[PDB]
């Protein structure tokens, strides 16, 4: 349940990322990647390579949708609900995996932003990335 | 799979009882229709709309009995799951794609069908001797993932 | 989200758990504490020997509970909002250990329930689980 | 724990260039502060009301030192990471009862300290080892729970 305090932490840490967003997106997929492989078995059809363009590509669209969730805060639930459906009637992700790719952006965003990245900020984020989570597979079932 | 000998036999014994094209085609529907987000695996089987369709699909009784011969094989080699699902493992992952976190889900729902089927012959130890088996299914499985 | 037919299905099977509902909930414990003996941890403080008081007398807590939720299906953030309170800030239960108790609860009752325990039941009421550990640990953060 | 040796000297070297006090007090404060359920095992500590009042906390820094020494010796043995730490293992279960999910919280926060630690330094495939690093050392210490 973001607080007001996560919100403008979550706003503040999102705000430095900036045009790095995609960059970060991209590297956090490449952790995710190689530190829990079983990941990959959602995405056969990618060059899973380093530095894959495909990599890259989808890095800047996941990038992109956190960015949304960040100006929408407050709206999620609808912010996301195209990206709800996707993932619920589509991709049909394991919800596991969501917390993977979390902790894989929370490691990504610590190894830029080691100032902005606090034991507070660090909490916010970690439950902002919980709740896109929750978003994303809320009409599962 | 480290089982005491003692819930081996339990595991052994109740597993004498099953009929594994029933209960694979039970298990294998009932995933399906309670984490529905696994038909992903299975859209060539045809019509999972509804409960009816899922349970009473051919297709999905079929699957169900070849999965849980090859489950009730692994039974026979307690001692060495490892091994002995080492080409399941590495086709359901190269070739098929399944996330390992399937082989969980279909181990607990494994485990409400025995409960289902024996009532109370399904007691708390001899579903304890159960969670460690699928548990020691689902990592074979999931050993050749890379 | 718990469908009409979720809550069909729920008011449905718990109604036929009737005045078991305390021995389901101690023989759903005991599940728990031999399938999941991390879970026991929590318990330090109790007798979990077999048959034991504590247990018994946790079981029907834990049944009144959930028997309160299906009465509030409509309502359960506020039906449960002093467990939440309770689960939050006093006992502290990492929530990976709500998913191991549903877990045991559903194979209760599927021993217990084999006429009612059908495969659009079992969906119902593992969501209905769901929803309540969702609801108990909801103001966890 | 497989640990390639690319993947063992890569953990080594890190290891090498870590402040346990620092990191070790870090990791704590942060488990406290971002799971703050696990809060429970330490009351005793004092005040762990704001992030503040717990990356302050003399104890809890003392507590992290003291934790992050237990893990820097266990990276000697990598090799068998249950045996060195099964009496940790025991002590954990009988006298603190924490549960092991708290291993697995905590090791996740030591990523996080270490990347942030390390920025650069920290790649995807350094990260994919000390995950496998923490990993290991949560089951080892979850080893003994009965
Ligand atoms: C942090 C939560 C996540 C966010 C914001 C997110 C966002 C997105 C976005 C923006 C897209 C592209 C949709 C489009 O085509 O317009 C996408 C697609 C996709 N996502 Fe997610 N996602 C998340 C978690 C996950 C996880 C954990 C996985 C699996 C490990 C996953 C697997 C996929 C796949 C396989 C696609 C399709 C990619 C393709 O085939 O191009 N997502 N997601
Ligand atoms: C106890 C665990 C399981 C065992 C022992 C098992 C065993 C099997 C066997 C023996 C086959 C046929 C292999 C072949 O075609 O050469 C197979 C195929 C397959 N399995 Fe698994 N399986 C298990 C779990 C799962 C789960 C949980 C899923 C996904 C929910 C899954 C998805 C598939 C798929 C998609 C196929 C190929 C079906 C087709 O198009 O022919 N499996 N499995
Ligand atoms: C949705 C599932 C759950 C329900 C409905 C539930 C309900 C309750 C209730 C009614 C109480 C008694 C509070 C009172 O004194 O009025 C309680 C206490 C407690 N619960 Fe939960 N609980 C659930 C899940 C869990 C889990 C998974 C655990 C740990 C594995 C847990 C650990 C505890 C403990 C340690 C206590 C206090 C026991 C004592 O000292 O008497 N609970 N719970
Ligand atoms: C993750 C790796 C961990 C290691 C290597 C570890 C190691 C240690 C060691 C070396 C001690 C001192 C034991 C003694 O000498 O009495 C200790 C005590 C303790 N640990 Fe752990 N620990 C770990 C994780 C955790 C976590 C995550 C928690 C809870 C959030 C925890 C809770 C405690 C408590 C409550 C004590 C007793 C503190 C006291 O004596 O006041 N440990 N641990
Ligand atoms: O690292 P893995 O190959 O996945 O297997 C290791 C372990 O082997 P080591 O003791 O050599 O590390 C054991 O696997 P097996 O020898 O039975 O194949 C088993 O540990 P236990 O003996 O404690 O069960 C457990 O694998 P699983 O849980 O899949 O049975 C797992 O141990 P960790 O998870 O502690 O690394």
């Amino acid at each position: 349940v973001l607080s007001p305090a996560d919100k403008t932490n979550v706003k503040a840490a999102w705000g430095k990322v900036g045009a790095h967003a995609g960059e970060y997106g991209a590297e956090a997929l490449e952790r995710m990647f190689l530190s829990f492989p079983t990941t990959k078995t959602y995405f056969p059809h990618f060059d899973l390579s380093h530095g894959s363009a495909q990599v890259k590509g989808h890095g800047k669209k996941v990038a992109d949708a956190l960015t949304n969730a960040v100006a929408h805060v407050d709206d999620m639930p609808n912010a996301l609900s195209a990206l709800s459906d996707l993932h619920a009637h589509k991709l049909r992700v394991d919800p596991v995996n969501f917390k993977l790719l979390s902790h894989c952006l929370l490691v990504t965003l610590a190894a830029h932003l080691p100032a902005e990245f606090t034991p507070a900020v660090h909490a916010s984020l970690d439950k902002f990335l919980a709740s896109v989570s929750t978003v994303l597979t809320s009409k599962y079932r | 799979v480290h089982l005491t000998p003692e819930e081996k036999s339990a595991v052994t014994a109740l597993w004498g009882k099953v009929n594994v094209d029933e209960v694979g085609g039970e298990a294998l529907g009932r995933l399906l229709v309670v984490y529905p987000w696994t038909q992903r695996f299975f859209e060539s089987f045809g019509d999972l709309s509804t409960p009816d369709a899922v349970m009473g699909n051919p297709k999905v009784k079929a699957h169900g009995k070849k999965v849980l011969g090859a489950f009730s094989d692994g039974l026979a080699h307690l001692d060495n799951l490892k091994g002995t699902f080492a080409t399941l493992s590495e086709l359901h992952c190269d070739k098929l794609h399944v996330d390992p976190e399937n082989f969980r889900l279909l181990g607990n729902v494994l485990v409400c069908v025995l409960a289902h089927h024996f009532g109370k012959e399904f007691t708390p130890p001899v579903q304890a001797a159960y969670q460690k088996v699928v548990a020691g299914v689902a990592n074979a499985l999931a050993h050749k993932y890379h």
